[PDB]
RNA sequence: CAUGCUUGAGGUUCUAACUCUGGUCCGUAAUCCGGAUCGAGGACAGUGUAUGGUGGGCAGUUUGACUGGGGCGGUCUCCUCCUAAAGAGUAACGGAGGAGUACGAAGGUGCGCUCAGACCGGUCGGAAAUCGGUCGCAGAGUAUAAAGGCAAAAGCGCGCUUGACUGCGAGACAGACACGUCGAGCAGGUACGAAAGUAGGUCUUAGUGAUCCGGUGGUUCUGUAUGGAAGGGCCAUCGCU
RNA sequence: UCGCUGUGAAGAUGCAGUGUAUCCGCGGCUAGACGGAAAGACCCCGUGAACCUUUACUGUAGCUUUGCACUGGACUUUGA
RNA sequence: UUAAAAACACAGCACUCUGCAAACACGAAAGUGGACGUAUAGGGUGUGACGCCUGCCCGGUGCCGGAAGGUUAAUUGAUGG
RNA sequence: AACCCACUCCCGUUGAAAAGGUAGGGGAUGACUUGUGGAUCGGAGUGAAAGGCUAAUCAAGCUCGGAGAUAGCUGGUUCUC
RNA sequence: AAUGGGUCAGCGACUUAUAUUCAGUGGCAAGCUUAACCGUAUAGGGUAGGCGUAGCGAAAGCGAGUCUUAAUAGGGCGUU
């Protein structure tokens, strides 16, 4: 960071933003990783029985990336608009 | 001594010469006052800057009364 | 041991998939005499200049 | 010199413009009509204090 | 207005707290130290803690650079001309000058008009005031230095007026970075004009200061069990010869 | 391990040109070897060091002011 | 251990502080010196036998005195939001 | 004269000697000289005051630790193509 | 005629630990790899954790998009 004595960048530009503590217990799951849980059920504990998410994650959102391997039911986890529609394409339901 | 002062150069002059292809918004001449006047297809900035308004080729014609020097844009 | 990230650099530069973001200087005070065009164009965020990348990634302990 | 002043909109919004004036020469309060972005109309603005 | 209940301030006195580097008794064989008893002072002094003043007695430090050696003197940021060799840029303690502002109209628009000066005639004013005529074409003018511009006058006058607008922005000029400069066009609302249209400050180039921190006006953000708040974030803005 | 005149990081035993001169000691004198000694003390520089000064800055020992505590009784003047 | 002097001391002079558990000095303190002294005494400061003398200024900065008024700390907490 | 000191010249300067010697010199009953034992010391002591002395060391002793302090400054940096 | 070296022999100066980035060379591959620890103790277990498969925004959040904005306008960053 030295510059010869001239004012350095990390003191010439302003600070901005704040760190979110709400996002520290959040995770996202691709639609391609849905067919790795044990059986036909995607939950918070089942995504942790497999190594898809860390043990401290409390909120999961599913987003569209790839294709869903089989028909899974999603329990207690959110999904996007495209992520949802592709799930019922492969006979998978979406309750709670 | 009571003299050691000056000012930073302003980089004035012609930026595109006769025959060069131009685009809209391209700066043609930087001036103090108007050595050159805006011809066809050229506009005048508030500090007397000539900029292209259409696509084409620089012309650099002098014509009309008053012996003015005009910068115009023509077909390519 | 573990490299220690510079605290002041991390508050001014945020790492994204495009590069490193930052805000613009000359917007804290003395804003009346400025032109609204000047103030409107210093408002967003921009990526680090190509010649500033090396000195900042070394300050953030990214290289 | 030219003291700094403030123009505040006559709508309920807190939107304000800023400029300066010569208070010795002009004891009048500036009463100008300007554009308010929040309500998207031209309304009246009134001089106030910058502080 | 005496009263009854409290407290603030002062003075006077008393002894019982504390003080005695005062006497005599004991421990004891002892000008220490304790205990007892007389004597004096006495809620004072003195010590702890909180606080204002004084305090080189003592301490940790600072006290710029350029520079035909250092000191003394001068300079340190910005604008105009020359040096600068007909693109841009180009140094010297090289040669000359300016700035650290002004303007709510000195801005926008529509309409209208040409200056300085010379001569001749005319009541006092007389080389020079206001008026008439002829010539003149810019030798005038431009808020402010100099250079470059100025008839669609960019100069002058009047009516209406707030575009000295909000979100942007194709494309460029400059440039180590941070900063800088020009801008057609699109969307919202406007002002002049019958209308084509013009208007995102002033003929242009100087009139300036990063970050941190703190203050004010807004806010579909966050807010340490939860509902709020405090605090933080985003936009606007104020405070550094 | 010569002199001179030039050249040359600018005052040459060692370079150019030239002139002199068999090889080696001893006793004496100090003109040169920018001779020996001491990483110049003069001058400048280093965002070096010490010690000294004061109305430089920031503190401090000591001295002093007042609130509370150790700390009580009575009377009296005045205030709410 | 490159300076023996015109430098220091001195007897004499003056100012100033100190009433005794003295001022003052060394000690985080107890204590000790001053002094087993008591204003003809003790400390500090300047001048420097002797003779003739030592003139004007209190505006600056010190010290001494005064208490009326103006400011002024911890502390207290009326009022308002 | 002894004793204490150190004013001048010369020698010596790799010295006989890390401060002397030969010639002269000052005080020599006093604020004198000296033996033995004791007290005061490192931001401290002591000083008839030269910033002098505190073990050949003094504008802050020596010794061991922090400590391989820091050195934008000199010096050095080893086989071949 | 600026420094250093009287000579010989021996010694004498780019190291190590932990975190990382780039290149070469290998193991697996939308997955790769374990740390403390257990253990027959270089095997084997242990996948807590780290990196990658998705970005935009200060954030709530939305997500092949997102942010700015009155704006499915423009523009910034991202996507085969
Ligand atoms: C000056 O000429 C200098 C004298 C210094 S005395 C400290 N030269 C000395 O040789
Ligand atoms: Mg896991
Ligand atoms: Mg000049
Ligand atoms: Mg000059
Ligand atoms: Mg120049
Ligand atoms: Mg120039
Ligand atoms: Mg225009
Ligand atoms: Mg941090
Ligand atoms: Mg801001
Ligand atoms: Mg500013
Ligand atoms: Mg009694
Ligand atoms: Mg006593
Ligand atoms: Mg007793
Ligand atoms: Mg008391
Ligand atoms: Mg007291
Ligand atoms: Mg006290
Ligand atoms: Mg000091
Ligand atoms: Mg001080
Ligand atoms: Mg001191
Ligand atoms: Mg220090
Ligand atoms: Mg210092
Ligand atoms: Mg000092
Ligand atoms: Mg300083
Ligand atoms: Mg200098
Ligand atoms: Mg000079
Ligand atoms: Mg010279
Ligand atoms: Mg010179
Ligand atoms: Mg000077
Ligand atoms: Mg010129
Ligand atoms: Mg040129
Ligand atoms: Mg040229
Ligand atoms: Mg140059
Ligand atoms: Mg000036
Ligand atoms: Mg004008
Ligand atoms: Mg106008
Ligand atoms: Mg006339
Ligand atoms: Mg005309
Ligand atoms: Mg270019
Ligand atoms: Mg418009
Ligand atoms: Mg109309
Ligand atoms: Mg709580
Ligand atoms: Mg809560
Ligand atoms: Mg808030
Ligand atoms: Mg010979
Ligand atoms: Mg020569
Ligand atoms: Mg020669
Ligand atoms: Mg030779
Ligand atoms: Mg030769
Ligand atoms: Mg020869
Ligand atoms: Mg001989
Ligand atoms: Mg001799
Ligand atoms: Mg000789
Ligand atoms: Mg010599
Ligand atoms: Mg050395
Ligand atoms: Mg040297
Ligand atoms: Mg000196
Ligand atoms: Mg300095
Ligand atoms: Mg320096
Ligand atoms: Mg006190
Ligand atoms: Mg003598
Ligand atoms: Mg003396
Ligand atoms: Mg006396
Ligand atoms: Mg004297
Ligand atoms: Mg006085
Ligand atoms: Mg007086
Ligand atoms: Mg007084
Ligand atoms: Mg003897
Ligand atoms: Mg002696
Ligand atoms: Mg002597
Ligand atoms: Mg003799
Ligand atoms: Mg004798
Ligand atoms: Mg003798
Ligand atoms: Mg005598
Ligand atoms: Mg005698
Ligand atoms: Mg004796
Ligand atoms: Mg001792
Ligand atoms: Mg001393
Ligand atoms: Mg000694
Ligand atoms: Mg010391
Ligand atoms: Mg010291
Ligand atoms: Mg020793
Ligand atoms: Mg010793
Ligand atoms: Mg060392
Ligand atoms: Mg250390
Ligand atoms: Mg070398
Ligand atoms: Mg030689
Ligand atoms: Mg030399
Ligand atoms: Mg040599
Ligand atoms: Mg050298
Ligand atoms: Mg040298
Ligand atoms: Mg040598
Ligand atoms: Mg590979
Ligand atoms: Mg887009």
């Amino acid at each position: 960071g030295f510059e010869g004595g001239q004012q350095p960048l990390h003191r010439r530009l302003p600070k901005f933003g704040f760190v979110s503590l709400k996002a520290m217990d959040r995770a996202e799951v691709r639609t391609s990783e849905l067919a790795k849980v044990e059986g036909d059920v995607v939950s918070l504990q089942t995504l942790k029985d497999a190594n898809l998410i860390n043990q401290h994650v409390q909120r999961v959102k599913v987003m569209l990336s790839g294709e869903v391997g089989r028909a899974v039911t999603l329990k207690g986890i959110a999904a996007t608009k495209g992520a949802r529609a592709a799930i019922e394409a492969a006979g998978g339901k979406f309750e709670d | 001594t009571r003299n050691g002062r000056d000012s930073e150069s302003k980089r004035l002059g012609v930026k595109l010469f006769g025959g060069q292809a131009v685009k809209a918004g391209n700066i043609l001449v930087r001036q103090r006052g108007t050595k050159f006047h805006a011809g066809y297809g050229v506009g005048l900035g508030k500090d007397h800057t000539l900029f292209a308004k259409v696509d084409g080729v620089v012309k650099f014609e002098t014509k009309g009364a008053f012996g003015r020097k005009y910068v115009s844009i023509v077909a390519a | 041991p573990k490299m220690k990230t510079k605290s002041g650099a991390a508050k001014r530069f945020k790492k994204t998939a495009g590069g490193l973001k930052h805000k613009h200087a000359f917007k804290s005070h003395i804003l009346t005499k400025m032109t609204t065009k000047r103030k409107r164009q210093l408002r967003g965020t921009s990526m680090l200049n190509k010649s500033d990348v090396a000195r900042v990634e070394r300050s953030l302990r990214l290289r | 010199m030219r003291e700094l002043i403030r123009l505040v909109s006559s709508a309920g919004t807190g939107h304000f413009y800023t400029t300066d004036k010569n208070k010795r020469t002009k004891p009048e309060k500036i009463e100008i009509k300007k554009y308010d972005p929040v309500v998207r109309q031209h309304v009246i603005y009134k001089e106030a204090k910058i502080k």
